[PDB]
């Protein structure tokens, strides 16, 4: 989604439509500004983001974290933290995933 | 660690009376400001004036539970402090947790939490990978428990500072006959020290069915 | 005696409830008369219905949605109180949620209705409850409304942080986040008792229409509680 | 004896490592109705307890006619197998509210462990005898018990009332 | 075949149901009358395509040679089906009146969906005889038929001032059964009435119990 | 039918699966033309459906493992939501060959908002195969007369559940009600006579 606000009056964008010429309008009810639609796309709900969950490079840092002798998909390097989703979901799954001492790199070890 | 996990009374109240382990003691109460101030000036852009874009994954600072402003790249922030408590300038009592995994920065001087102490290990060696105490300090022992903290060898540990730190069992090791035995920051002073006056005085209590200890 | 004070809590509340989340965050001085009045930043609509966010003050009957409690506060346009809320314009998701609730005060467009709404007599009690019963700790001095702001946004984040499955419920026995040792005991104690000497000097002082300070009541109150094992007077 | 034990902790301490492999990867179906998660748990505790279980019936058949803990529970005069087994063998595995050690702690069961540690050695499993617990056994152990004397001590009087109203 | 082969299927158990009680309350009824497979149903009671029409199934039936002997005023009953899967107050004086002049003594409506709160409002409003209600999707399988469901039996007003006699009872210290029980509807109870319960039992073999209908 | 496993499922999926369980996404988009949309992966799914409304759309992205477990059809999904609204809700989708399951559709003063609250009528007040959630199945111990006398193990397969309704559960056609049972006491009295009450 990605929404937007407007300049002015900064403000949250409601949409209208462009009846006569057929296309999509984003506006405010405060003021009078009016953009056109940045893309098709108005409102998602999805029933997987939030997995990476912040990780500073300073995630090397964390000594409470596991260590693995892997090799990262691109640097080759063998010094690895882990860890499972931050999606608290007791339906969630089990896979690791790896940040490399030497980059920053998201590697898992999933197979499906 | 802080509380005795055997001696607490049977029936009737069960577990909501607790017993000290033998190390544990409680925080008193030390000021906030000596150390408020000692922030915002050594990297922290005071909350007042505050720009969420422009400072995206700022690590936000809490003190006593107030939000005292944030800070730009805090690792050093952190093993700075670390450092001023070691030598004793705000005071051992004192917590402070770095949440790495949320970027946020803890910090208590509240009276009324449990702490323990605990050896410091600090890969430190540039003979090797070690507990900064050594066996010239032992043997040492005008040389109190006031300077075995005084030098940064041993922290007070509260619970929440806990949280972030890895303790090693044995110092050391860290026959068919003994108990098979399966990033470190401290050590334990010794495992047999999460007990209290009453467990203390019972032979083998890691033989027994804990429930009779 | 041993839940510690000023610290943010979350918790999910049951199924069968109008709420679905709420965080708590118990507030007292540190040092100074010590009030025990919480702030509540719940979050109604369960995990369903077509979810807005409302919040507890001191004294106010009912509940308000966040959004006027920030314009009374002192942050007027949208997106400058998604500014506190959320840091990271890309995390849609929270976003999204908070869109609801700023429906909720489009009605109320600027500082002079915030703080109204909350019931000229009416709107000079509303600023009150904001620098003396809002978020107390902190300070209850006057300039800093921006910086509670910040906290409320810090907590409807808590909040959120976990509706979304990000952060786990508040561990409500995480004994870090829980001991009164004897030395503070007296202290609550002494202060009951001091300050009925205060105010009783003060009688004496009330009749002379021109010594006195019975300095009984902090000796015999101390003995009292300290015999028995009753603190309270 | 007391070796082929140790090794049939081992070998099943393998037959978790192995389907914690075999986790973390996915490679594995959910059995209808359960978690990939809670699914993942009933087997590692299906597969210490199985463990366990032997771990004593070793030392079961291994103590003598002679015996005289043996002989105290053939009388049927006190104690049985699982006695003999929590001191002679495996103590077995901790528990409370039905599951292995909880994460008390941020993703981990001590501050002496590494974070998001399923293993048995973390999760409370005493593979020491009475004999013989390590301190993260020993702990759990106590957790366990603890859970224990929780209920002796609250079903003591709220099973009397019960019995109270059927009477009157 | 769509699912409308379904609501035909049921439509006959809940039939059969009915037959049944009314034998077992006490009236004739061949046990084959009860045994009328599917098949030899659907041509008998449906129109063109293959929709039943109610209409056409409501029939009578008569006290047993047998029945008169216990029971002697024990008059004659009449079930009743229809096709308005909503019958209300109008389509209901048909029935209320039906009965009040051929002069019967037993009513039975069976309600598809649901009858009109006006409706039903008319019931006890023709005594001597009386009228009950029963819902479609209540009929389609016979709860007497059900394991934990014991037998149970009325009781003349001779069995009755019996029963009472022998045990020394004033009535009320006697076990009771509720008006609306599923099993005091199904034999068509009534506020005064006794009923003789007969159980195995993993102590004797068989007990005999009686509960009084309040 | 005794120990007739494919029967066991046969009635299993007889007697609680919400298109809330299969969706893995929803979204709401600005499509005006009713013969081609704004969206890539949807092109050939149109014009695949016009042989043997409102601009505003609604789009559903299924879970493909999903549809394995509780087994669903595109056919049968859509044939229900249709049947749902029916006559003022066109609704269309693509076919389970696939690698992206869709489901577009449209309405028939402010849509909106109209097309949002028929969002949650869809993920929450419509079922595709009430208070009867998981139904496993089990191969039980049953002692029976062998025709020679002799009593003999004969296990059955039954189905238990994970919720109560009876009245209804109970005039389903594969089951023994002479034989069904709910712990639920409260229950068994009101729909089989006090006494079988007793009974449980
Ligand atoms: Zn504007
Ligand atoms: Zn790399």
């Amino acid at each position: 989604a990605s929404f937007r606000f407007c300049l002015e009056c900064n403000n949250m964008l409601y949409p209208k439509e462009d009846k006569e010429n057929q296309r999509l309008l984003y506006s405010c009810r405060n003021c009078d500004y009016t953009e056109l639609a940045e893309d098709p796309k108005v409102y998602r709900h999805e029933l997987n983001i939030g997995e990476t969950a912040g990780i500073v490079d300073d995630i090397g840092q964390d000594p409470t974290l596991p260590r693995s002798d892997k090799e990262c998909p691109e640097c080759h390097s063998r010094d690895c933290v882990f860890f499972q989703s931050q999606q608290r979901r007791k339906d969630t799954n089990m896979t690791l995933f790896y940040v490399c001492l030497n980059c920053k790199k998201t590697f898992r070890d999933e197979s499906e | 660690g802080l509380v005795c996990p055997a001696e607490t009374p049977e029936g009737q109240a069960c577990g909501l009376v607790k017993n000290l382990s033998l190390l544990s003691g409680i925080s008193i109460g030390s000021p906030s400001e000596p150390i408020i101030n000692f922030l915002e000036e050594w990297g922290m852009e005071p909350l007042e004036d505050y720009d969420p874009a422009q400072h995206t994954k700022s690590t936000r600072i809490f003190v006593n539970g107030v939000w005292t402003g944030i800070h730009r790249d805090p690792s050093m922030l952190v093993s700075t402090m670390r450092d001023l408590r070691r030598s004793g300038a705000i005071s051992p009592e004192v917590s402070i947790i770095r949440d790495i995994r949320e970027r946020e920065f803890k910090i208590f001087t509240d009276v009324g939490r449990v702490y323990r102490p605990l050896f410091i290990v600090e890969d430190d060696e540039s003979k090797d990978n070690e507990l900064r105490i050594t066996k010239e300090h032992i043997r040492k022992i005008v040389y109190g428990w006031s300077s075995l903290v005084t030098s940064g060898v041993i922290e007070y540990v509260d619970g929440e500072e806990e949280e972030t730190i890895m303790i090693a069992m044995t110092p050391e090791d860290l026959d068919t006959a003994k108990r098979i035995k399966p990033t470190f920051t401290h050590c334990e002073i010794h495992p047999s020290m999460i007990l209290g006056v009453a467990a203390s005085i019972i032979p083998f209590p890691d033989h027994n069915q804990s429930p009779r200890n | 005696q041993e839940s510690a004070a000023n610290i943010v809590q979350v918790f999910k509340k049951a199924a069968p409830s109008p709420i679905s989340h709420v965080a708590e965050i118990r507030s007292a001085l540190e040092k100074g008369s010590r009030l025990i009045s919480t702030m509540q930043i719940k979050l109604y609509g369960r995990e369903d219905k077509g979810r807005t966010i409302k919040a507890t003050l001191p004294y106010v009957k009912q509940d308000i949605p966040i959004v006027i409690v920030f314009r009374a506060l002192g942050v007027v346009p949208d997106g400058e109180i998604l500014q506190h809320i959320c840091y990271d314009e890309n995390d849609w998701q929270m976003l999204e949620m908070l869109k609801p609730c700023i429906e909720e005060g489009f009605v109320i467009q600027d500082k002079e209705v915030a703080l109204d709404f909350i019931g000229e007599k009416r709107i000079q009690y509303a600023k009150d409850i904001l620098q003396k019963e809002l978020l107390p700790h902190i300070t209850q001095e006057e300039g800093f409304e921006t910086r509670k702001t910040f906290f409320l946004g810090y907590m409807v984040n808590r909040l959120l942080l976990c509706a979304l499955e990000r952060k786990d419920q508040d561990d409500r026995d995480h004994f870090g986040k829980k001991l009164d040792l004897a030395g503070p005991l007296l202290a609550n104690l002494f202060r009951i008792l001091f300050r009925k000497l205060t105010r009783e000097i003060y009688r004496y002082m009330q009749r002379c229409i021109e010594l006195a300070v019975k300095s009984t009541t902090i000796t015999s109150g101390l003995k009292y509680s300290l015999a028995t094992g009753n603190w309270g007077e | 004896t007391m070796k082929e034990i140790t090794h049939a902790i081992s070998s099943a301490k393998e037959q978790v490592q192995e389907i914690i492999y075999k986790a973390q990867h996915n490679e594995l179906e959910l059995k209808p109705g359960m978690t990939l998660r809670e699914s993942f748990e009933g087997e590692v505790s299906r597969t210490l307890n199985d463990a366990r279980d032997s771990a004593g019936r070793s030392a079961e058949m291994n103590l003598k006619d002679l015996n005289n803990v043996k002989q105290m529970v053939s009388a049927g005069s006190k104690g049985s197998f699982i006695n003999i087994a929590q001191m002679s063998a495996c103590v077995g595995q901790q528990m409370v509210e039905g599951k292995r050690i909880a994460f008390g702690f941020a993703d981990r069961s001590l501050p002496h462990f590494t974070k998001d540690d399923f293993s048995p050695e973390s999760k409370g499993f005493v593979e020491n005898s009475y004999l013989r617990l390590t301190p993260q056994e020993f702990f759990f152990h106590a957790m366990a018990g603890r859970e224990g004397l929780i209920d002796t001590a609250v079903k003591t009087a709220e099973t009397g009332y019960i019995q109270r109203r059927l009477v009157k | 075949m769509e699912d409308n082969n379904r609501i035909i299927s049921r439509l006959w158990r809940s039939f059969r149901t009915v037959k049944e009680m009314a034998a077992d309350r006490g009236y004739f009824i061949s046990q084959e009358e009860m045994d009328q497979s599917l098949e030899e149903f659907r041509s008998k009671i449906c129109d063109s395509m293959g929709n039943p029409q109610r209409k056409l199934m409501s029939f009578l039936a008569n006290p047993t040679p047998e029945a008169l002997e216990k029971y002697s005023d024990l008059g004659t009953l009449w079930v009743e089906f229809c096709d308005e899967p909503s019958v209300g107050i109008k389509t209901m004086r048909n029935f209320c009146l039906r009965i009040q002049e051929k002069n019967f003594s037993t009513g039975i409506f069976i309600y598809q969906n649901n009858i009109t709160p006006s409706a039903n409002k008319m019931i006890p409003t023709v005594s001597p005889a009386i009228i009950e209600t029963f819902q479609e999707s209540d009929l389609v399988v016979n709860i007497t038929h059900h394991e934990l469901v014991p037998k149970h039996i009325r009781l003349s007003d001779g069995e009755k001032s019996q029963l009472l006699q022998r045990y020394k009872l004033k009535e009320s210290q006697l076990p009771r059964i509720q008006r609306e029980d599923p099993v005091a509807r199904y034999l068509g109870l009534k506020r005064g009435q006794v009923v003789k319960i007969i159980r195995r039992s993993e102590t004797s073999g068989r007990y005999a119990s009686y509960r009084i209908c309040l | 039918i005794a120990l007739d496993i494919e029967k066991a499922k046969v009635i299993q999926s007889s007697i609680y699966t919400t298109l809330k369980n299969v969706t893995s996404a929803t979204e709401i988009y600005y499509d005006p033309d009713p013969t081609s949309t704004v969206i890539e992966e949807d092109f050939d799914t149109v014009e695949a459906y016009f042989s043997i409304q409102s601009p505003w759309l609604l789009r559903l992205e299924l879970d493909r493992a999903r549809m394995l477990d509780k087994q669903l059809t595109m056919n049968q999904v859509a044939d229900k939501i249709s049947e749902v609204f029916s006559d003022d809700l066109f609704v269309m989708w693509s076919e389970d060959n696939a690698d992206k399951l869709i489901i577009r559709c449209r309405v028939i003063a402010e849509e909106d908002q109209m097309l949002k609250r028929i969002e949650a009528h869809m993920l929450d007040l419509i079922a595709l195969r009430p208070g009867i959630s998981k139904v496993y199945m089990v191969k039980h111990k049953v002692s029976v007369p062998d025709e020679s006398g002799e009593y003999k193990n004969e296990e059955l397969w039954a189905l238990e559940t994970d919720g109560i309704n009876l009245a209804e559960v109970m005039a389903v056609p594969g089951v023994d009600s002479s034989r069904t049972y709910s712990n639920s006491f409260v229950e068994i009295l009101s729909v089989l006579g006090i006494e079988a009450t007793r009974s449980s």
